[PDB]
């Protein structure tokens, strides 16, 4: 089960990310702005490098086996032999796919996490100075001279002064 | 505005020397300096971005590091394809100003 | 494979207003962001504006705040230059930079519109 | 992965969504009603039809093969066919299992997935206009009729327009 | 671990929890205390021992089989024998490597869920009268958070007669 | 299977009360809502009201407002209707219908149950 | 009151012929009609409910479509056992309106 | 395993003051509570005080206030506990226990430290 | 403050005897009741924290039981290594509140 970031509430994709694969996209007084957050990028980078690590790489030796073509037509030891490698082929074969499938579903259940992780990370971080548009953007009700901007991204955000000032904008008329 | 320099106007090297090109800037960029070579003809390409990373199609030759107000471009080795103008540009506050430019020569 | 075709050369009467173009070619024109950078024959490379091209947003340098006007036209994936007032001091070379955003760096560039303006 | 929507904060299924497998339900002055959401049932619908593509129908051609019922007793040869056949069906009995109780958990996950999704995109649809009351329906503190009761179901929700009087009814009151 | 909790907005685990899997803890005005959360650490417990149901146990009788050590060297039937059992040996080792990965990934995603369960259920129990702090801590704004209006936190809490938004929750310095 | 089992004929006086019954089997009586419709010989069919089981949700139509009152009995898993005034224009076939809700059609009907109010 | 009024109150047909029951409303429903079949010895069931979906035993051959105010029911393999009176009913708006009904006939 | 050492015998004069210590070892001092409780021959078990290692957390019986003070030394996994103005009353053998947390029980108690106060 | 009884001060039973030893409180302190081993020597030991749940390390003879404001514990093979007092504890309200004791003794 996919939570609902990549592909639903994060609309369209950036395509600008030529650094890292999620990251914050801004729009402060001084101008609009794009960074990368190396956290999430890491982490989905080394679950999927250690997918990689799992299948690349890893082969088991097998040296001497049976004959599988056979020039000669013969009876039961060459059906069997016969048999034995088609049973072979096509157990591996179902293991492949219900492998490639499992790790691909996985995957993908883990951008999206790592998406999602990423967005609720900052919408605790923001607190109630911010509120949820559902495009995935947060719509910051202080102005700042993007130190904000900056301490939102690393984790060193607080509630500051820009506390009272955004209830008051988030909570007018 | 951010004052950006580059005290080595022009540096003569020859081939197969390790050029070290400098780039130095008035306040703290964070990492956000960016290597741009110019060839004599005007083709301007992108060879390091964010001082560390290098651009798609860049030699492996070229590399970059520093942090705080000093960075460096270092060149393995030199080639006659090599021979360029070199430009630093920050990617920290506006307006997005570049570095002096150093013109590579030969001995 | 991508590239900013940009004109040739453009013989401009002082005093008069020019429109340099850099078409894109090769990408999704909306998804990058377009630069203009200006290099005098004797001085380095200076940066001038940068528009996105998805909703036309425009930040200009401090110098160059009534010297050029950046619009783009998505149906033709051209990005325009409208400089106004040329004087002796804008003759140079003026560059067309795709990036990533704002921030990030000028990944690919275009040949260079040479600008003699002269009489 | 259970995301605790199916047997979390939603009680009970409701017998009587004889359409779509998701839907609303809403309580207004013009009375009740309620009605499916397409696009969730759709989802869910098509992922389970896309497992029943690749499960139903597809069936592997075996022809030819070794004898696997035997009336006489030799000895080494017929206790390798019988050892042989034996180990495929237990080996694609254990692939058969495994891949029930996956498909089945999977299906489950995202049908609790799918639920959990729609109940954040309504949520985050309305800002200040409606409380979780963690029984899945939400206290919506305006008038509401049924045009925008079906302006939430629909997508074209305006929050801004209400957002006054939802808010002079969330807190003062 | 997808649900972003036990690794996530948790910093760390709490030793000492020797009752249960999951719980409570505060400091309110009448001292410290600690309390588990029997649902979800039944529920973890529940699926774990499950699948040690599945696991544990369930041995199939194998009585006679072919010979898998051979002393001598004859040719076609010993190479199909020892390549038969290779063949059994590397598919239940896959399998084996498999299942394990599996379950444990999916223990870990229901440890992570189950976390997130209890943190979104006590969060859609307090409403407006609480604010999370990002450390899976929940701000308590009125008066006895869990002396005596907070051991009504196993289902019943009013949420009602404590609508103190006016002391921290809304309020300029 | 799903039944709703009605009365067949009740001859009652006019400007008298009767009270209709529609016994519900085979199915979840709270879950679904009953419906019902009244239909003239010389009419079309006329929705009166709806109940739901669940919580005894009451809301009638305009014309029946005052003449129709609909009451559940979980125990039983019974519907009533509690006419009041009964005059010769009441004189028709009342039906029954389980529906789901509110605003969804009615799955399974009464047999129907005939009223001739007359003396 | 949205009002619900059907074209042909009596319609003639022979066996074994597509018959197509229009049905008009005063306002625009958007799928919310639906098709109830009155049978003549008083016994009511539903055929087609919100305008497309088949109810539970109604064989495939009752079908129906329509959009905005026009509404049709199809009857493709009019047999002897399919002789009764049809109704429309909106699922819009309160109270629920249905139609004048359509009772068809063996010419 | 798990252990409190504890001094065995100490000899205080009445009327002084005296710092009991018990070390901690075999866990993590930080994560565990850590309790003071104090036995007389004619009397039961009694509680003194709670200390949380992790912030230096205090919450003392009403009997024993201004009685004792607990304090830790995370350095060398030790718990102190201060006794201010001894009198023949406070001559009794006092346990020290770790616990969990406050309303948890004690895990594992230590060798506890006779106090004879008299001259 | 919530006063701990224990009627039973001394108590007298012999080996292989089920000896139940019942502490009884003020008012329900809520299935938390602790049992404490103090042995002649000295050493206090933890037996059943809460109620009914053996602590790590005690054998299988111990068990506990009771709910509300009476509690009980059980030896149901109490051997040499058994005689020692016991304790009876609340974790409900501070403060915490031991009992009087328990000692058994060999008849
Ligand atoms: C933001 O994080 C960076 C580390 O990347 C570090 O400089 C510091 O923690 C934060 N910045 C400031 C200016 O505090
Ligand atoms: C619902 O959405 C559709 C298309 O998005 C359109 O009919 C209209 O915007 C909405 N209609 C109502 C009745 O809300």
């Amino acid at each position: 089960g996919i939570f609902g970031a990549i592909a639903g509430f994060i609309e369209n994709g950036w395509e600008g990310m030529v650094d890292g694969w999620y990251g914050f996209r801004h729009q402060n007084s001084e101008g609009r702005g794009q960074a990368a957050d190396l956290k999430s990028t890491q982490a989905a980078i080394d679950c999927i490098n250690g997918k990689l690590n799992r299948l690349i790489g890893k082969t088991n030796e097998k040296f001497h086996q049976i004959e599988k073509e056979f020039s000669e037509v013969e009876g039961r030891i060459q059906d069997l032999e016969k048999y034995v490698e088609d049973t072979k082929i096509d157990l591996w074969s179902y293991n492949a796919e219900l492998l490639v499938a499992l790790e691909n579903q996985h995957t993908i259940d883990l951008t999206d996490s790592e998406m999602n992780k990423l967005f609720e990370k900052t919408k605790k971080q923001l607190r109630e100075n911010a509120e949820d548009m559902g495009n995935g953007c947060f719509k910051i009700y202080h102005k700042c001279d993007n130190a904000c901007i900056g301490s939102i991204r690393n984790g060193t955000y607080d509630h500051d002064v820009y506390r009272d000032e955004a209830l008051n904008n988030r909570f007018q008329i | 505005d951010i004052q950006m320099t580059q005290t080595t106007s022009s540096l003569s090297a020859s081939l197969g020397d390790r050029v070290t090109i400098s780039c130095s800037a008035s306040q703290g960029i964070s990492n956000y300096l960016n290597w741009y070579q110019q060839k004599p003809d005007g083709t301007v390409k992108l060879l390091i971005y964010y001082t560390s990373s290098l651009h798609s199609g860049v030699p492996s030759r070229f590399s970059g590091s520093g942090s705080g107000t000093d960075y460096s471009l270092t060149i393995s080795n030199l080639e006659p394809e090599d021979i360029a103008t070199y430009y630093c540009q920050q990617s920290s506050k506006l307006p997005w100003t570049f570095g002096g430019g150093t013109k590579l020569e030969i001995k | 494979q991508v590239q900013l075709q940009q004109s040739g050369t453009d013989l401009v009467m002082p005093g008069a207003s020019v429109k340099l173009s850099c078409k894109a070619s090769g990408y999704t024109f909306i998804s990058w962001w377009i630069h203009w950078v200006k290099q005098r024959p004797g001085q380095g490379l200076e940066w001038i504006g940068e528009i996105d091209p998805s909703d036309s947003y425009t930040s200009y340098n401090q110098k160059f705040k009534g010297k050029a006007t950046l619009t783009v036209d998505k149906s033709s994936s051209t990005a325009y230059m409208q400089l106004s007032s040329l004087t002796s001091e804008d003759s140079a070379v003026y560059y067309c930079a795709r990036s990533g955003y704002s921030n990030y760096p000028f990944d690919y560039w275009g040949q260079g519109t040479t600008l003699p303006v002269s009489s």
